[PDB]
């Protein structure tokens, strides 16, 4: 089943490894919005034997990391699944824990369900085709029992893939007595880091379907109630102001984008705001779309003619060509010359195809190797002051390549 | 239609309720208009439809007008100050009370002369020095 | 607004600015101090009186004419003719009135916060303390305003500078005419 | 030069209570005030000269 | 009752509190200004020297030093203004001490409100507080005069 | 930001932003002195009143 | 004092005022004696 | 401009001029505060002239120490210098009062 809940104030980790005490340092990073929407999920496989099929597995989006929180008895949940497009068309992740082990792969895994047969492997992937990376060692989660189920363990996991170095920000809080996401505040610390490099926009997890229990069935949806005992949250980039305790932990924190009171507490570095008016920021109407109005031209102005020529003029008599109304793509010219030197000036060639010019001028000639760099705005010598000079305010750029094969 | 944003709040240990003031903008145009990923301040959870008063310094969100005028606590501008008022606690924005309205009994022959006085001690706190420092 | 004035709606420029340290929160605090100091300046200069006085319904001051300095109900701003003369003489540029061309072109985070005491309560302060100083003399500068007739208050001011009351009470018409001509 | 963090000053045995993961101390200056020895795993204090 | 007023008031020594807190805040901002990249790779000199090499380390340190010097410059620039305002307030206090304390003042509403009798200054941290003793005519009665 | 590439657009933006920041700092430094002068004049006006 | 104030190992020192707050009190008491005797 | 070439001389000159401009800005920032202080002192001097010189001042310790009698100003280089004339009760004797 699926149900909604209110995040309250949770999902706060230490942004850095560094220690603080009685400081109110603020930071910008991925975090959980306070009092945000959190989605419960439950997988019913108890009746799988008597046919009827589980039929309960959505494809959870992963966009900008995921927050994880749940309560499993010993190992009811095992691992998670990343990737995109499912099929071998693109890669996928296979993070899963084993007793006191963890195995990570980025192989192109094609599958249909999430049944990690055990209470083994397989059933959740069918292609070890072109695996690129693997990893092992100590698992993330350590189980602790209070000799009874009253101390419901809560495993808060912060999951991110920002330029690799995948984060295991986690903590154990078995202080729960039954209430879902109890009021309070705890922090999260990292365990390991590792880079892979992969476009993840899909999330799935692994449950123990071979022996499951307490999975009631109903049609709860669209902001309804239902017991799932498995929470998932998504992160968005925010600014947070954190209260570091005297001991060094995090006692409490406030958002900087949720409520104007919190915005005040963030813009003036204090948890307490007295009576008065304060200035925080502005408000700007965001653009709905982007309009382009480049002139409706299609005739590609001749650049092959000027570049790939056979009678390039001398430096003392340079060959000047005017460019008129045309849409010029400055990306098909890379195969027109060896391009020994393609340095460019205040206009950079990279996003040169998104600009409009009054008029474009090209001048082609030949010079010696020791003077290939002599042509620049304000250079002096023989050619640079006698045959061709560039003005100091010149905008544009020069193209150079060796013609020793032909002009020999 | 950008502009400054000001938060009007009483002391944090008096309430957690604030009234937002937008600087120099009429609400009927932009600050009422709000959507996800449309205005840079994402604290826009405020209704923009309740307790919407219009002030020459830009209109105010979160407090309702009161005809009554008192010595004003949180200055706003254009003779407007909002303050916390017990209804049962909400932020109210009113026009400044200039002071106790008083009259005099001027006549071409009447005079007023005191018969008993009152010695009162006041305090004027004048700084004379600041923390000397060297860099 | 530092961000608006420096990096107009450019995320990259804003990011490059953020590293500059708290060099603009301080800049905001400086100008906030300036603005609150302006409001305190006006409040301290004008709000010397705890209570607002009104002139008596009748206007006779032993020949003294205060028509040019006392506010008139005829004009819609409740100001003195002289005060209106000064308002006309001074060409104010901006006042922050939700204008929504020189002021308009300031789409650059440069805003002008309107003064706390608008020029209809400053006029009320001025009129109140004028009523105080022309019906009670100095006594309203110390305690409760003491109703004292104006020719007698005038003779008392003359006593202040060693001229004695007899000069005033023997020249009252002359002093009234000179005062009225000067005020005009 | 503790773990690449430099600085010049006297080091005393500190009474701070760095959590198992926190390494370099701080104050409200964005400047280090205490450090944990990476080898001895004990919490020193930093006080410049 | 003036002692009780000062004790039970929320904040009466607002001017001295602001004078102390302004320097505290300026000092803290100045010190916090050390940790800013100012458009340099890092804000730590030992690292920016060891990792880098003098060719571009010179220009990186130049950028950091000009940023740091400008930040220090703004501190003293506002310090001169603050000390000039404090000089004006101290000159005002000196005249008040020279008059209100060492004699009666015929200046109305200078040494407290009302007609002035005397004053007693008291030392304060980074300032002085005056105890103006003033005569207020209090209750009155109307009469008929000529 | 439409013409350059980030590598050097960063330094171009940094030069422009430091120029703009110096210009803004000049304005506020002048404003503080103007406010000091206005406060002196307003205190004189308060005494005069 | 060689934590906020102790942190200033950055050439930022505060100098004690010339008149410590035990001779300023003597000044105040002396001129009080003058103004009441 | 005799050694370098415009390409890099532009940035070198730019660094030099921004340094020199910062130095000049500092001078006039200090000048503004100095002139504000001098303006306050000159307002004090003008009030002192109009009060002490043009009449007696009942303000204690304003025009010199002691009860004030008059004041004769004297021109000074970039300043004014007053000669306050003051009445000091000098030697005294105790008495019995009721
Ligand atoms: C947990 O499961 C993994 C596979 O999901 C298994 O990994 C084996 O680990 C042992 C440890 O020495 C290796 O010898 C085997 O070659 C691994 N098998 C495979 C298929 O990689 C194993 O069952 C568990 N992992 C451990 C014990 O580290
Ligand atoms: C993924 O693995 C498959 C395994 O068959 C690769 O498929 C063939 O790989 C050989 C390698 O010599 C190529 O010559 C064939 O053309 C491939 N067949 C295809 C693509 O249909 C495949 O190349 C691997 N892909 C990657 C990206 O490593
Ligand atoms: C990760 O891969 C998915 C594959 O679908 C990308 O989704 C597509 O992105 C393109 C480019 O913007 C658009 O056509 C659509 O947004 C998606 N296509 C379809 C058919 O849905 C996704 O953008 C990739 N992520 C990143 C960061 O590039
Ligand atoms: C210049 O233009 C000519 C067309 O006039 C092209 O010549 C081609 O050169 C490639 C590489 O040597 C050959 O494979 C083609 O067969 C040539 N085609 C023709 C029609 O000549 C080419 O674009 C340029 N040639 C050179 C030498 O730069
Ligand atoms: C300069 O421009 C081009 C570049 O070498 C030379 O070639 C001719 O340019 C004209 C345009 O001006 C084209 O219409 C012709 O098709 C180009 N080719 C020929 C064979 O004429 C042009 O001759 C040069 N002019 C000079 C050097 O005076
Ligand atoms: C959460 O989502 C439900 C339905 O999607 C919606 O009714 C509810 O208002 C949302 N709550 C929050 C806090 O976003
Ligand atoms: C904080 O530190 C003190 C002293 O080091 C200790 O007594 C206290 O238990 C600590 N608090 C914790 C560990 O939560
Ligand atoms: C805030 O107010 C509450 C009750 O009004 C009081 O208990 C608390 O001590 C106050 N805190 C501060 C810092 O003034
Ligand atoms: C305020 O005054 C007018 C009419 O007197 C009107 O807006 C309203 O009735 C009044 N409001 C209250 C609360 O009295
Ligand atoms: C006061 O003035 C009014 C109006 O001129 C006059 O009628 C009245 O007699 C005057 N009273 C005295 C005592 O002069
Ligand atoms: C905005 O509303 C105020 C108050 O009604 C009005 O004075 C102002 O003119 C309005 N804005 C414009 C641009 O008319
Ligand atoms: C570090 O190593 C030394 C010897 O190499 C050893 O005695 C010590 O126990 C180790 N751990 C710590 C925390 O010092």
């Amino acid at each position: 089943t699926q149900s909604y809940t209110n995040s309250f104030t949770r999902g706060v980790y230490y942004p850095d490894k560094v220690f603080r005490s009685s400081v109110l340092h603020s930071t910008q990073d991925l975090f959980l919005p306070f009092f945000s929407n959190v989605t419960w999920f439950h997988a019913i496989h108890v009746s799988g034997t008597n046919g009827t099929k589980r039929f309960d597995n959505p494809v959870l989006p992963f966009n900008d990391g995921v927050y994880f929180a749940s309560t499993e008895k010993s190992n009811i949940i095992r691992g998670w699944i990343f990737g995109t497009t499912l099929d071998s068309k693109t890669q996928s992740l296979l993070i899963v824990n084993n007793a006191t082990n963890v195995v990570i792969k980025v192989c192109e895994f094609q599958f249909c369900n999430d049944p990690f047969l055990d209470v083994s492997e397989l059933r959740v992937y069918s292609s070890a085709n072109n695996c690129t990376f693997e990893y092992v060692s100590q698992p993330f989660l350590m189980d602790l029992e209070g000799k009874q189920g009253n101390f419901k363990n809560l495993r808060e996991f912060v999951f991110k893939n920002i330029d690799g170095y995948f984060k295991i920000y986690s903590k154990h809080t078995p202080v729960n007595l039954g209430r879902d996401l109890p009021q309070g505040f705890s922090a999260l610390e990292p365990l390991v880091d590792l880079p892979i490099g992969i476009n993840i926009t899909r999330f799935q997890t692994l449950l123990a379907l071979h022996r499951s229990y307490l999975t009631p069935g109903d049609s709860s949806s669209s902001w309804t109630a239902g017991a799932a005992a498995y929470y998932v949250g998504y992160l968005q980039p925010r600014t947070f102001l954190l209260k570091y305790n005297e001991n060094g932990t995090i006692t409490d924190a406030v958002d900087c984008a949720l409520d104007p009171l919190s915005e005040t507490k963030c813009t003036l570095k204090s948890f307490t705001v007295e009576k008065g008016i304060y200035q925080t920021s502005n408000f700007r109407v965001q653009p709905t779309e982007s309009i382009v109005r480049f002139p409706n031209i299609t005739n590609l102005c001749p650049f092959h003619e000027v570049f790939n020529a056979t009678r390039f003029a001398s430096v003392y008599a340079w060959n000047r060509t005017r460019i008129s109304n045309c849409v010029a793509d400055y990306s098909v010219l890379y195969n027109f010359a060896p391009f020994f030197a393609f340095k460019c000036y205040g206009v950079s060639p990279t996003k040169l195809n998104d600009l409009c010019f009054t008029n474009v001028y090209a001048d082609s000639f030949v010079i010696r190797g020791n003077e290939v760099s002599q042509i620049a705005p304000g250079q002096t010598g023989n050619i640079a002051d006698y045959n061709y000079k560039l003005p100091d305010d010149f905008t544009g750029c020069v193209i150079a390549w060796n013609s020793n094969k032909l002009d020999s | 239609s950008f502009g400054g944003v000001s938060v009007i709040t009483p002391g944090t240990n008096t309430s957690n309720q604030v009234a937002v003031l937008y600087q120099d903008v009429n609400c009927t145009e932009v600050p009422v208009a709000i959507h996800a990923d449309q205005l840079t301040p994402t604290w826009r959870v405020y209704s923009t439809g309740s307790n919407v008063f219009q002030t020459r310094a830009g209109c105010l969100i979160g407090a309702e007008y009161v005809n009554n005028s008192y010595e004003c606590d949180i200055p706003i501008g254009a003779g407007i100050c909002a303050s916390y008022q017990t209804q049962s606690q909400s932020i109210i924005a009113y026009t400044m009370s200039l002071g106790a309205e008083n009259s005099v009994a001027y006549s071409n022959n009447s005079i007023a002369i005191p018969t008993n006085f009152t010695i009162s001690v006041t305090t004027e706190i004048l700084p004379v020095s600041m923390t000397k420092t060297s860099v | 607004d530092c961000t608006m004035y420096i990096c107009g709606d450019s995320t990259e420029c804003s990011n490059l600015l953020l590293q500059y340290g708290s060099f603009c929160t301080q800049l905001k605090r400086a100008l906030t101090g300036i603005a609150v100091e302006q409001d305190k300046n006006t409040q301290e200069v004008f709000a010397q009186v705890k209570q607002i006085y009104k002139t008596p319904p009748i206007k006779y001051f032993g020949g003294f004419n205060f028509s040019q300095i006392l506010p008139d109900p005829s004009k819609p701003s409740k100001r003195s003719p002289i005060e209106d003369l000064l308002f006309n003489k001074v060409t104010l540029a901006d006042a922050g009135f939700i204008k929504q061309l020189i002021c308009a072109q300031k789409f650059n985070g440069l805003t002008v916060l309107p003064p706390l005491l608008t020029d209809e309560m400053i006029a009320q302060y001025t009129s109140a303390l004028l009523a105080g100083t022309i019906t009670s003399g100095w006594t309203f500068g110390a305690g409760p305003a003491l109703q004292i007739p104006f020719p007698m208050q005038m003779a008392y001011r003359f006593n202040g500078i060693g001229v004695t009351q007899n000069v005033l009470y023997e020249n009252q018409k002359l002093i009234a005419n000179q005062f009225n001509s000067a005020i005009g | 030069n503790f773990n690449g963090l430099t600085g010049t000053g006297v080091l005393t045995e500190s009474n701070k209570k760095f959590l198992p993961f926190q390494q370099f101390g701080r104050d409200i200056a964005d400047t280090t005030d205490a450090v944990r020895d990476p080898q001895t795993l004990e919490i020193l204090d930093i006080t410049p000269c | 009752k003036i002692q009780d007023s000062l004790s039970s008031t929320p904040s009466a020594l607002g001017k001295l509190q602001d004078v102390v807190n302004h320097n505290a805040q300026a000092l803290n901002t100045l010190v916090k200004q050390l940790s800013s990249k100012f458009g340099a790779i890092s804000s730590v000199l030992n690292d920016i020297l060891s990792r880098l090499d003098p060719p571009e380390a010179e220009v990186q340190i130049d950028r950091l030093i000009t940023g740091r010097l400008q930040s220090l410059q703004t501190y003293v620039t506002q310090q001169l203004i603050r000390a000039a305002e404090i000089r004006a307030s101290a000159n005002l206090a000196a005249t008040k001490m020279s008059e209100c304390v060492l004699g009666q003042s015929k200046r109305v509403d200078f040494c407290g409100k009302g007609y002035h009798l005397m004053s007693f200054p008291q030392s304060a941290p980074h300032g002085v507080v005056f105890l103006h003793v003033t005569y207020v005519p209090a209750q009155e009665k109307n009469f008929t005069t000529a």
